[PDB]
């Protein structure tokens, strides 16, 4: 932690050490007359400008929505909408002549990204419609556009390889690399909106982005039934898994600012069931690996290996798991056909449940579900879509936070989390619960209201070096 | 190594090691109960190897007590550092008392943090060695810059701060939590001497139960008008005292008949020492203690000392003392139940009360174990510290931002999320 | 069962009577008070339990020889010194008199431990006598109340 | 009883405003607020 800050604050000083000399402008000045020019000189300013943030520093972004509004360059916005138009897709045209471009776009969208990062409102609401300049230009607009070529070009690597299934390894190359334009695009559309201007929010609920955004489903439904299927189609899975992290993170972002019956939380729903199909599957898919987890290490495989190491055979796993009375026969034989058959027949406990990371994104889909079900509910269009997501849930209401808050719109909003499995542990045992008890007495006897609120924290700041120190030990 | 991994054995099984310290103590009550005189004696009905296991107790609960103080020594005291490093850190940014405010003669626990400051560990143990940069950045400007610079700044013998040390130490000692600990631990050093304190352990179930504890509590809870209340009795046992020196001295004979060389009280500090013994304590006053009155002209007299020594001190001085202890600890039992009411009449946190989550059935248990479910906002301040700011979301950054200014008004006041809404 | 042993010794055939106590409303409930607080009751008197404990340890360490039930010396002596006995000496007169054990023992004449005895004696009667058995004797009270 | 006299007075000073009668709970609204309605709004020795 404290070598971290220190170290931040080299970042910054390092940073520093640009933009008081007025490196701020010279990245906001390039990109700006390089109108729809997406050569090298835009892509050593990106690299630059991103550097010069890197981290969200707050100076800059004012210092760059300062030229931008005394210097009122409308040239800038319109030099980043032609970028956009530009930028990059996958393809799949050359892909078959292949068979025998993103840094730069990458690294402008990261680029805007940190513009934001740090919850900008104003700059946030500086790029939906550049107020002080004469032609508006939104670029939050404009880059949904941007990620919905994306979105088409991911579903279209898709069914060149729908009929494979043994992906290539340019076929990889080519998808891991389009893998993480995506999710860099997506971080900005979380970042636009994570910021929760709500004019930021409406701007973009109108906008074609949830087209895609169901249309990623497809994708990801439809890629991780044949990710699974081997053993080095993994290391892509985790990546698009990892972006079916950041897609959800997206529309949590967009859901922040509700009302109970809000429209953009049915927009929300909305999806849902035009995208019904699909998610049948991610929800299932959930389900085979996190019922998984709880079943390989819970009394009788542990006890049914003969092993103790972690090995078991093919048909000790088809003959136990589904004797378990938990899923169906044609998912036992796709777990196996997802597992290894390793050696002869045999499989590890271990790099089967490596495919565990499942759990990172499901919690926040069941969040989210979680989320659009206390924001509305009594929709049976979820209810119903709900509850076959249950097995999901059941999952992380051990580990799903849910507080309230009140979140600066007077309206007090509820708000989710990650509650860790050695934290919650930790909390109940040994001495923590004869602190509390300790604390609740503190509390009521002697507290005044401004101070009971601020007693709280004062407790739990001793709470979390509580399990600092009662998890070291 | 094996002196640090085993002591990681202490902190895990200390409460364990601190019940088994009542448990052994009360074999120890057992086995004092056994003596004897001959010069001091222990006979051992039943048992010829009784005694030796006396001998093994004695090194064994008193080193268990070296143990287990040794074990609190990192369980709970560098919690207790992290509070007071935690008291002053705040109050040097948001005060700045040892830049500006310069705290009281009083409340010698402020001014014990004077010391360390200056050294270079300061905040060891609060994860935010950052503030004494941050106090020099705020007030530095204003007052001196190197002046406050100048305020804060084999292997094992020269490796460690001895100011901090010192200063650490101090605070340790000042905890009520180690110091009972450690007299705990000198009345079972003082049985590997003498086997007899030995056994003072028990009051262990005292501040081992939490329910008499309180009682001891009550004792010292309303202290403070006890004190000048039996100071009152201390007077006027003395008014009375007196007129019984000038006017009632013969009346005192504890011995038989006179002929008998006549015990009488009659000196001053005898005198009061007598009402305080026999007076204060007599349950039916002095007059019973006494020649009663048989035909004086101070015979009347003596009983209009008397009654009024009796309602007084015997009927109104007693039972208030006594009852100021009652009342104390009729008092401290109701604080301790309206807590346990608190708790479930009330929402901790939005305040608002059963009666509006009776509304939905089985709705309390609802707002208190899904809505505010006191560890959870625990577990997000954790979550925000866990994480990054950039990952921050907009009600976290938020949050944040309102944590790291300390400013608090994002909880709910009363207007939690049913209430909010329908 | 009761009723059974009367038929075989007609003595503890009368212990039927406390009929009187669940009989009745209001004397169910004043031997429910007994045990109402009950489990903050036995923790209560425990504690009289080691105080006077450790009364008794200092009794014995310091002042053994003012314990004399007998008559002068010149009887034969029986005195207060063996621990056992020493200890359920308070709880049958230090805890029962009222008046506390300076009552029932020898008034301090002019020793060195004579302002000891009397230190020893108030504060067993303010801890004990006062406060220990009326809160017990309260801790019932209180529960019928 | 002549405790809880004294009890109740040291009570209400700080339940409700000496002048204005109205109580804790309507300036705990704004926080610190009792405090400033006791220091700042009516702050007896002003109407001195
Ligand atoms: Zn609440
Ligand atoms: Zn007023």
């Amino acid at each position: 932690f404290e070598e971290k800050e220190m170290e931040k604050q080299k970042l910054l000083y390092q940073q520093a050490r640009l933009h008081d000399r007025g490196a701020a402008e010279m990245v906001l000045q390039t990109i700006s007359a390089s109108k729809g020019e997406t050569g090298p000189m835009v892509a050593a300013t990106l690299k630059l400008g991103i550097a010069i943030l890197n981290g969200g520093n707050s100076t800059v972004q004012q210092k760059m929505l300062e030229y931008l509004k005394e210097k009122k360059d409308v040239g800038f916005f319109q030099s980043l909408a032609g970028l956009m138009q530009s930028c990059s897709v996958l393809d799949l045209n050359a892909f078959e002549r292949q068979n025998k471009d993103d840094e730069f776009t990458c690294d402008l969208f990261r680029f805007l990204q940190l513009l934001c990062e740090g919850h900008n409102s104003d700059f946030q609401n500086y790029l939906r419609t550049q107020t002080g300049n004469n032609t508006t230009v939104n670029i939050i607009i404009s880059t949904v556009d941007y990620l919905l070529r994306v979105q088409e070009s991911i579903s279209d690597f898709y069914w060149y390889y729908s009929g494979k299934d043994v992906i290539d390894e340019q076929g990889q190359r080519n998808f891991s690399k389009a893998i993480q334009v995506a999710k860099q695009v997506f971080n900005t559309l979380t970042e636009y909106i994570q910021g929760p201007c709500t004019g930021n929010q409406q701007s973009l609920a109108h906008s074609r982005l949830w087209d895609a955004v169901v249309g990623f489903l497809h994708v990801f439904a439809h890629m991780q039934m044949k990710l699974s299927q081997d053993s080095s189609q993994i290391e892509l899975l985790k990546e698009l898994m990892d972006l079916q992290k950041d897609m959800v993170v997206m529309l949590l972002s967009m859901l922040e600012g509700n009302v109970v019956n809000g429209t953009i939380g049915k927009q929300m729903v909305d999806m849902l069931v035009e995208s019904s199909n699909n998610v049948e599957m991610i929800l299932k898919f959930f389900d085979m690996f996190l019922k998984l987890k709880d079943l390989t290490s819970s009394d009788t495989f542990k006890e049914y290996d003969p092993d103790g190491k972690g090995v078991i055979s093919k048909r000790d796993f088809h003959k136990a798991m589904e004797s378990h009375k938990h899923y169906t026969q044609s998912e036992t034989e796709f777990l196996l056909s997802c597992a290894e058959t390793d050696e002869n027949e045999t499989l590890d406990y271990e790099e089967f449940v490596k495919r565990e990371p499942a759990k990172d994104i499901g919690f926040n889909v069941a969040v989210l579900l979680t989320n659009l079900s206390e924001h509305m509910p009594n929709d049976t269009r979820l209810q119903t879509f709900l509850e076959l997501a249950e097995s999901v849930l059941n999952y992380f209401q051990p580990f799903l936070g849910r507080i309230e808050i009140m979140g600066s719109a007077k309206r007090i909003e509820r708000v989710y989390f990650e509650i860790s499995e050695s934290s919650r542990t930790q909390w109940e045992k040994p001495q923590v619960k004869e602190s509390k008890r300790q604390f609740i007495f503190d509390v009521v006897n002697e507290g005044g209201e401004k101070e009971k609120m601020e007693l709280f924290v004062n407790f739990c700041e001793d709470t979390i070096f509580e399990m600092q120190l009662a998890a070291q030990i | 190594a094996y002196q640090q991994k085993l002591l990681n054995y202490f902190a895990r099984n200390f409460y364990n090691m601190r019940m088994l310290a009542l448990f052994v103590a009360f074999a120890i009550n057992f086995i004092l109960l056994f003596y004897k005189v001959s010069v001091h004696y222990v006979l051992e009905e039943s048992s010829g190897y009784m005694e030796p296991t006396l001998r093994i107790l004695a090194i064994l609960h008193t080193v268990i007590s070296f143990f287990c103080i040794i074990g609190y020594y990192c369980l709970k005291v560098p919690l207790v550092i992290f509070k007071r490093e935690k008291e002053v850190a705040r109050k040097l940014e948001f005060d700045g008392l040892y830049i500006t405010e310069q705290p009281s003669e009083d409340d010698i626990k402020g001014q014990w943090d004077r010391l360390v400051i200056n050294t270079q560990s300061f905040p060891n143990n609060y994860w935010d060695k950052f503030v004494k940069r941050k106090v020099m950045d705020k007030y530095g400007e204003f007052y001196g810059r190197d002046r406050i610079s100048e305020l804060l700044g084999s292997a094992v013998l020269n490796s460690i701060d001895v100011k901090y040390q010192m200063w650490k130490l101090g605070v340790v000692f000042t905890d009520n939590s180690f110091l009972y600990l450690a007299w705990y631990m000198t009345m079972s050093v003082l049985g590997h001497y003498n086997n007899f304190f030995f056994a003072a352990h028990l009051l262990d179930i005292a501040m081992g139960f939490k329910t008499l504890r309180t009682i001891l509590s009550s004792v010292t809870h309303n202290g403070k008008q006890l004190v000048l209340t039996v100071g009152l009795l201390a007077v006027v046992v003395y008014l009375y005292t007196v007129v019984a020196f000038n006017f009632f001295r013969k009346f005192y004979n504890k011995s038989e008949d006179g002929d008998t060389p006549d015990m009488k009280c009659d000196d001053m500090l005898t005198c009061y020492m007598f009402h305080m013994y026999v007076g204060v304590r007599a349950g039916g006053g002095i007059g019973d203690e006494i020649e009663d009155p048989a035909g004086d002209e101070y015979e009347i007299y003596r009983i209009i000392f008397d009654i009024t020594f009796f309602f007084f001190v015997i009927v109104i001085l007693l039972a208030i003392i006594q009852g100021l202890i009652i009342d104390a600890f009729g008092e401290l039992r109701d604080q301790q139940e309206q807590v346990k009411e608190d708790m479930e009449t009330k929402c901790f946190i939005c305040g608002i009360g059963n009666d509006y989550f009776d509304t939905v059935p089985h709705g309390f248990e609802t707002h208190t174990l899904q809505e505010h479910n006191l560890a959870n906002y625990l577990f997000f301040l954790m979550y925000l510290i866990n994480k990054d700011e950039t990952e921050h979301t907009g009600q976290e950054s938020y949050v944040w931002k309102m944590y790291q200014e300390r400013c608090w008004e994002f909880f709910p006041a009363g207007d939690c999320f049913r209430k909010q809404y329908e």
